[PDB]
């Protein structure tokens, strides 16, 4: 609905603490490349960033694929949000990960990435892959206070025996010739 | 007369209640409009005093920020004017002084301490006699500038007649933020303002209660064995709440109650089930003198009473 | 409004879009209506004459005493 209806907003995915859902989002991203051709998706891997800063310039080198530039020192919050508001460019999709680890003493770095798809020219979809540690209490104080932002929340319940036993039937019976254990040990 | 259990008007809304607040009461609305136009007759009166090194003080009733927004669209189109509306928990002295460096003076930010930037901007407006700057600061008395180090920075800029300061006062302790050593630079000129209009902007820092969606979406993505433990400690909390000496249940009786209600099996596995509760600000441990880690829930007394009614399905 | 629905307070309005650069004096606003426009500018230029001369007397009287 966002790529066809020309819409853009935020989407906070609060996954279960440690369940291995990183491969679920990778399946959807690769299916959109073979369906539609014209858009570009920039990845994010802030595992080597021990500080709260040096995050925006790390993804500033990907402007429009073939058109790149170079940093000049102290130039954020000016050129990154300028190219996003351009209606002549394609719909850029930004992926977010471990957003809880990017906090600060006043989480000021998280006040600019959640207000871009809500001001003029909303052409950015927010996708945050992170487990459940804390909801909207101190990270995003705009909720339960401001009536401008309307985020969406989706949770994932823990898989009981209805899914763990099911995920093993299509795992061993499709690649092995004969099972090595009985059905009583699976339960 | 007690907590929040006698009245059914619990859980105050934040965004789902502004739909019914737009229908205001038109009680003598004609007399309130002409009161605002009474101050509009003195349009060409502010520039006759601000150019001599004076300021404008705004006090009284009504929304002080909803009045200056109309004066800017009538005579502030060709003059260097900067409006400051610092009310959200994040406004400081660094977001205002460093904002006139790469925009007004065109210079990148590279200062060191606080005193290094104060004496650097004075030389730019003292040697040049053609750098006017109007400061339309809204609600100067916020909540994060009560210290004496905040007025001494802006007080130095008031000594020059080329800098115009326009602030609003919404507190009965107006002379509590400045003494005689600072009034010589500002030279406050009091002007009463009567608007009679509520505030629908800065209402966010005040304490509402906690969102009920957080306690509901935390149990859906939780293991089935952990939900029975959370629903067991809430029963023993309200039954012993009448005791004023409630210090919390111990760990020995808590470990015995688990197997009595078919829960955990060992001790190290029980401690692993309390990892997602201490990180979600649900329970915490205290350094007890008896060597026993107490278990309490730092929430409101009326919040736990409304949790047993939503789990009936 | 457009200067309060976000998490920043850096909003400036520099007169740069206009090509011409004009200066508006102070005495041009003393006559807001029918209040002798030819005499409004004559009494304002004397307002600073009687004020800059009394300040020179204050600094002289305070110094001679």
């Amino acid at each position: 609905e966002h790529i066809c209806g020309k819409k853009a907003g935020s989407l906070y995915l609060s996954g279960a603490p440690g369940t291995g859902k990183t491969a679920c989002l990778s399946r959807i991203l690769q299916d959109l490349k073979k369906e539609l051709k014209g858009f570009k998706t920039i990845m994010l891997n802030c595992m080597s960033l021990r500080t709260a800063q040096a995050v925006f310039p790390a993804i500033a080198q990907e402007i429009c694929q073939e058109e790149v530039s170079r940093p000049a020192g102290k130039d954020m919050m000016r050129k990154l949000e300028k190219h996003m508001t351009a209606e002549k460019g394609p719909m850029i999709v930004l992926v977010l990960d471990e957003m809880d680890q990017l906090d600060s003493k006043g989480q000021d770095v998280l006040y600019t990435l959640f207000e871009w798809p809500w001001l003029s020219n909303s052409h950015l979809v927010l996708i945050g892959i992170a487990n459940t540690l804390d909801l909207t209490d101190r990270i995003l104080p705009r909720l339960q206070a401001r009536e401008k932002c309307k985020p969406q929340l989706l949770n994932f319940p823990p898989y009981t025996r209805n899914q763990i036993v099911t995920i093993l039937q299509d795992r061993l019976n499709q690649v092995s010739r004969d099972q090595v254990l009985d059905n009583a040990a699976v339960q | 007369d007690r907590t929040l259990q006698k009245l059914k008007r619990a859980k105050l809304d934040q965004q789902t209640l502004r739909n019914l607040l737009s229908k205001v009461s038109p009680s003598f609305s004609a007399e309130l409009k002409q009161l605002n136009q009474q101050y509009e007759k003195l349009f060409h009166k502010w520039m006759l005093q601000l150019h001599l090194g004076f300021n404008i003080v705004l006090y009284g009733l009504g929304s002080k920020r909803d009045l200056l927004e109309r004066f800017r669209t009538t005579m502030l189109q060709d003059s260097i004017h900067v409006v400051i509306n610092g009310f959200f928990p994040g406004i400081s002295v660094k977001s205002v002084l460093n904002s006139i460096t790469e925009e007004v003076l065109d210079h990148m930010g590279t200062f060191r301490s606080i005193l290094d930037q104060l004496d650097w901007i004075v030389n730019k407006f003292k040697e040049d006699s053609s750098l006017e700057l109007f400061l339309l600061i809204h609600n100067l008395d916020s909540q994060m500038l009560r210290g004496e180090k905040s007025q001494q920075i802006i007080g130095q800029l008031s000594s020059l007649h080329n800098i115009y300061l326009i602030a609003s006062i919404d507190h009965l302790n107006a002379p509590l933020m400045w003494d005689h050593a600072k009034q010589s630079l500002f030279n406050w000129l009091w002007y009463e303002t009567t608007t009679y209009s509520p505030y629908t902007e800065e209402t966010s820092y005040e304490n509402s209660s906690l969102p009920l969606s957080s306690l509901t979406h935390v149990l859906r993505s939780l293991t089935p064995n952990a939900r029975g433990i959370f629903r067991l400690l809430i029963k023993y909390q309200l039954d012993n709440q009448d005791n004023p000496s409630y210090i919390g249940l111990s760990f020995q009786d808590f470990y015995q109650q688990c197997r009595e209600a078919f829960l955990v099996n060992s001790d190290l596995t029980l401690r692993a089930q309390l990892t997602e509760f201490r990180d979600h600000k649900l329970i915490r441990t205290k350094k007890g003198t008896d060597g026993v880690e107490y278990l309490l829930i730092p929430v409101d007394n009326g919040t736990l009473t409304d949790f047993l009614e939503k789990e009936e399905e | 409004m457009a200067t309060s629905s976000m998490s920043k307070g850096c909003f400036v309005f520099k007169p740069n879009s206009k090509k011409r650069k004009i200066s508006l004096p102070i005495e041009d606003y003393f006559n807001k209506g029918k209040n002798e426009p030819e005499d409004s500018k004559l009494r304002f230029e004397t307002y600073q004459l009687i004020w800059q001369q009394m300040k020179s007397e204050n600094e002289r009287l305070q110094e001679e005493l």
